[PDB]
Parts: structure tokens; sequence; C-alpha cells
């Protein structure tokens, strides 16, 4: 019903202060749907993370930030998911 | 009693006596009021068909859609919901735009709860009506909005109906919308709650060469939300008479190709600061 797919350089890896941004996009046979980005396990994102349409940026990136990421595709059908990774140097 | 109602409550509930009558309580790491409860920090999702006749800018003749899907999706204790409806028309797609409270009844009902205070799902459990109505200044008539939560289903989804019927004044095809953080009061009184806000929001105008400068609008928002409680368990704990509602990271979208509203917003809710 509903296919993810986390657009090109999944993973990164920045200096900390730099912005990072993430794309997530999916392919649905039902007209509505919501891409979602989380930490790992549903975990709450940080409070300088901007997430809408699909796409999370991260700005001024801190050492805490590194971890893998989640965008989780869904509709009344059911749900799918990627995964990113951010590194911090 | 409980000893032949308890179904009435939420497998994830306790079922308890009392004078008059029984009540239900969701269990500790559960969320809601007894016959509706949700685990905390999971993941939940609003299902639902949108209608509406809305009339755009002066034109006699209205827009009209049927069996419209609405689909919400949110995470216990984050604080944000996420809304598309999609089967919206061109016509009507981007005046819309300025309407965000149509996905924010859902931020209202999972805001993230500070001190003493409880968010929308935890007082209805998803089970209550909402009469709201939209006026903007300056402009004829008005718009209604109708919606009906019936609580999770048989599917585990949380439901929602929703009609809009009157007239929004017109938003040229493929400007854009801004709305900066806003604050709303909640007030409670015996099962109803009601709140009225005035804000305002930014139109700016279509992408290509020569884009004129972008221009504010302000529309008044009034609603109503209905629901029961049980009118048992004397020893209750009233709710507090008024509380507030924390807004931001508000985002509107309208997308021409795949014909879908998109709305979203952060929520938080406590006292009134
Ligand atoms: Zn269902």
């Amino acid at each position: 019903p509903i296919m993810v797919t986390v657009e090109e350089q999944r993973s990164q890896s920045v200096r900390p202060g730099a912005d990072v941004t993430f794309i997530c996009t999916a392919k649905s046979k039902s007209p509505a749907y919501t891409l979602v980005w989380t930490r790992l396990h549903n975990g709450k994102l940080p409070s300088r993370a901007m997430d809408f349409n699909g796409i999370l940026t991260i700005r001024n990136v801190q050492p805490s930030d590194a971890g893998t990421y989640v965008c989780t595709g869904s509709n009344m059908f059911a749900m799918d998911q990627g995964t990113a990774t951010l590194h911090v140097q | 009693t409980c000893a032949n109602n308890r179904h009435q409550c939420s497998v994830h509930a306790e079922c308890r006596d009392y004078a008059t009558g029984f009540c239900c309580r969701c269990v500790a790491n559960y969320t809601g009021n007894g016959r509706q409860c949700v685990a905390e920090g999971s993941p939940q999702r609003v299902n639902g068909k949108v209608k509406g006749r809305i009339f755009v800018g002066s034109s006699q003749v209205p827009v009209v859609f049927e069996n419209t899907d609405l689909h919400s999706y949110v995470v216990m204790n984050h604080g944000r919901s996420y809304t598309a409806i999609s089967t919206i028309p061109e016509t009507v797609g981007y005046s819309l735009l300025p309407l965000a409270p149509i996905g924010g009844i859902i931020g209202w009902m999972f805001a993230v709860e500070q001190d003493g205070f409880k968010n929308g799902f935890s007082i209805t459990g998803g089970e209550f009506t909402r009469q709201a109505e939209v006026t903007f200044l300056g402009h004829p008539g008005k718009l209604v909005l109708k919606q009906q939560f019936s609580g999770i289903d048989e599917h585990g989804h949380l439901t929602i109906s929703t009609e809009l019927e009157g007239r929004v004044p017109q938003i040229p095809y493929g400007a854009s919308v801004h709305i900066e953080p806003y604050t709303e009061l909640y007030h409670y009184s015996s099962s109803v709650i009601t709140s009225s806000s005035t804000r305002e929001y930014t139109v700016m105008e279509p992408d290509q060469d020569g884009a004129a400068p972008s221009h504010t609008h302000i529309y008044q928002w009034r609603q109503t939300i209905t629901f029961q409680e049980c009118a048992h368990d004397d020893a209750r704990p009233a709710l507090p008479s008024t509380q507030q509602l924390s807004v931001d990271s508000v985002f509107v979208l309208y997308n021409k190709e795949e014909r879908i509203l998109r709305y979203a917003l952060s929520n938080s809710i406590g006292p009134v600061r």
C-alpha cells in the first residue's frame, strides 16, 4: 500500500554548527499519506530540527544529534520505513 | 455496574463502581478517558472523510467535493501533528491554505502535556463534536466547520468526519501562505470547551519573475467542543477552568500535481502565562 524512499545522501558527516538536510518520498496507493521523521525507536526530534513534507532539516548541529533517523510513511492501509544516518566530526 | 458493563471500558482500563454508577480509567503507562486508551510514546493515526460546499471569492457557484480522504499522524508526547487531505480541487486548494485549524484540532488532541494539564485526548478520549466558524475580516460571509470524532475503531484507527460549508476569500493560484507562532485559550465548563481567537496570516504571491510584495490578512476563529464525562466518581478533581495551547512551527502547503493539502504544527498544553 505504501513504499518509502530516503533520497541519496542517506549517510552524511558534518562538523558542529552546520546545517544538514535529509529527504524522504513515497509511493502510495491511497491519495492521502504522510511522511514523518523521528529518531530511532520513535525518539523525539531535536528542538533545532524542522520536519515538513518529508524534508528534515537540522540546524546548528550538536554532537548529540549524531545517530540514525527514521522516515515513516503512512496511509489508511499501511506504513513503511526508511533510515538515514548522521555523523558529527 | 462493572459486573454488567465492564465491556464499556477500554481493554487497557480499570472499572470501578460508585453509588450511582461506574467509571473507566486507563491503567498506568496509557493515556485517555477510560473508554479509550493509547500507550504512552506511541505513534497514532487518524482517518476520516471530508466533504465541502465552498464559495471562493465572489463566485455564486460553489466548489463541491465529497469522499475526500483525511489522514493524520502523531506520536504521543512529541506534540507534532501532520495532516494530509487529498483529492482537493485546484479550484479551492490554494484558498484553503490559511485554514490550518482544520488539522489543528488534532494538535490540540495530542499536545505535549505540561505540569497538571491534560490534552484533548486525555479529556475526551477522542469522542467529541467540534463546531467551528471562521470570519475573514473585510470579506463577505463566513466558513462553517463541523467535525465528529468517534473514538478508536475496530482497526485501531482514531476517527474523524469533516464537513465544510460557506465562503472564503480567493487566494491566487500558485501562491503560498505563512502563519507565525501563537497561543490560544481554551475555556472549560460542564463538559463544554470554547475558544475564540483573532490572528493574522501572510500571503506570498506566485513564485515567478516579478512576484509582487506579500500581504497580510486577519481572521477570527470561534469553536465549541462538546463531549461526555463520567457522571460518577464524586472524588474526581475538577479540570482547570482555563488552559493555554501554545502553537509553533506551523507549515501549510497545497500541491497541484498530487492535489493534496498538507498542514503541520507543534503543540504544548499548560497554564496561562
Ligand atoms: Zn478503521
